[PDB]
């Protein structure tokens, strides 16, 4: 039933991510989610805007990814969010977690250039993968979009993105990214850390995946991430 | 294990205030809603429900 | 700067009960006073003062 050339039309998802989404129509599942999506749209304020959904599948390619960092689900206050985790738009003063993820970043690394702004595409065209569990929320609500079904498809992307070759490194933040994201540590190089909410046990300045992660890359000989943002 | 309901009562840029209800959160949850709450909380209740 | 009452119901270890009270802090304060919590939170209540 479910058509790939309808759904990436409807969704302005790059046909470049065709490999790793179009088996998901095959699951029973997706039309329920496409259905309760649908439905929410006509009776409520539903973000991000459609356009925006999957934007995430716009700034590289699967074969240009180089590390995952899960989120859980969208900014839930008109203009916030844009379709990629921790993310804001440019005009957006970065919310409490994103300016702990800044400071980490500029403590790692003290000569970056950091413009004091949130927005995250810069990191998106360099294969960094900012990739929330639940793609939409209704305006005031969080969670409120979490048990419909998009979990399961962005756990099937997930996967299958994971299979295609090892080496991705994984970048997960706070209990639900653990719980949820659990790649083989053999395989992947899966980094761990406390949430960047200022209410987390330990400060999140102190989080040294950026420094870690690059270390990584450069033993496959890759280039590294430049974390300047 | 534990489930919580959150309430805040928050104030905008123009002064005006509005209720958000946040139902059956985990309490790691509750500390990413709260990392991403940006105006003014003039009240906050979190409370365990199972 | 905004000042807040901060109540909190916590839990213990053998399953007792009881409230902590703290006037007057900031929302930093309330950050390390939550992040500092080794009990298990029951209730939480932050309000403007």
């Amino acid at each position: 039933p479910l058509d790939w050339t309808t759904f990436r039309r409807v969704f302005l998802i790059d046909d470049a991510w065709r490999p790793l989404m179009e088996p998901e129509l095959a699951n029973p599942l997706t039309a329920h989610l496409l259905a309760e999506y649908n439905r929410r749209c006509q009776t409520e304020e539903v973000l991000p805007p459609r356009e925006d959904v999957f934007s995430w599948t716009r700034y590289c390619t699967p074969d240009e990814v180089r590390v995952v960092i899960i989120g859980q689900d969208p900014y839930h206050h008109p203009g916030q969010a844009h379709g990629l985790a921790f993310s804001v738009r440019a005009n957006v003063p970065p919310p409490p977690s994103l300016r702990n993820v800044l400071a980490a970043v500029k403590n790692c690394y003290p000569e970056a250039r950091m413009s004091g702004h949130g927005c995250l595409e810069k990191w998106a065209r360099d294969g960094v993968l900012l990739l929330n569990t639940t793609l939409t929320v209704k305006r005031g609500a969080a969670a409120s979009h979490s048990r419909i079904g998009w979990d399961r498809f962005v756990g099937g992307v997930i996967r299958r993105l994971a299979a295609r070759r090892p080496g991705l490194v994984f970048m997960l933040w706070g209990t639900h990214a653990q719980n949820a994201i659990r790649p083989d540590p053999r395989v992947h190089c899966v980094l761990k850390f406390s949430h960047p909410s200022p209410l987390s046990k330990v400060p999140f300045g102190t989080c040294q995946h950026f420094l870690v992660a690059n270390r990584y890359l450069e033993t496959r000989s890759i280039s590294p991430i430049d974390w300047s943002v | 294990l534990d489930s919580y309901d959150v309430t805040m009562l928050l104030q905008d840029d123009n002064g005006k205030q509005y209720y958000e209800y946040h139902k059956g959160l985990s309490l790691s949850d509750f500390e990413v809603l709260y990392g991403n709450t940006v105006d003014e909380i003039i009240k906050l209740r979190v409370d365990k429900i199972s």
